[PDB]
């Protein structure tokens, strides 16, 4: 979608697996703020939008 | 902004108390990092205030 028709959904109910991610592509940007991405696979959380 | 002081961000496990280290290796990417460059998770262990 565009910019200003960004395709939002929720994601909920799942056991999820954030480690999917390194397999796809040389990942120019990614940056996470409020917890480090080597350990999110353990937190949990309430309700997760992309 | 002062970029003179610095702070540990990344690192691998808690440390005992009054336990100094000063270390300022490339932290890991999970595989064999990028040892001195950029990429999945290529992060600088020290991040400056400013």
């Amino acid at each position: 979608a565009s910019v200003y028709a960004w395709n939002r959904k929720r994601i909920s109910n799942c056991v999820a697996d954030y480690s999917v991610l390194y397999n796809f592509a040389p990942f120019f940007a990614f940056k996470c703020y409020g917890v480090s991405p080597t350990k999110l696979n353990d937190l949990c959380f309430t309700n997760v939008y992309a | 902004g002062n970029y003179n002081y610095r702070y540990r961000l990344f690192r691998k496990s808690n440390l005992k108390p009054f336990e100094r280290d000063i270390s300022t290796e490339i932290y890991q990417a999970g595989n064999k990092p990028c040892n001195g460059v950029a990429g999945v998770n290529c992060y600088f262990p020290l991040q400056s205030y400013g």
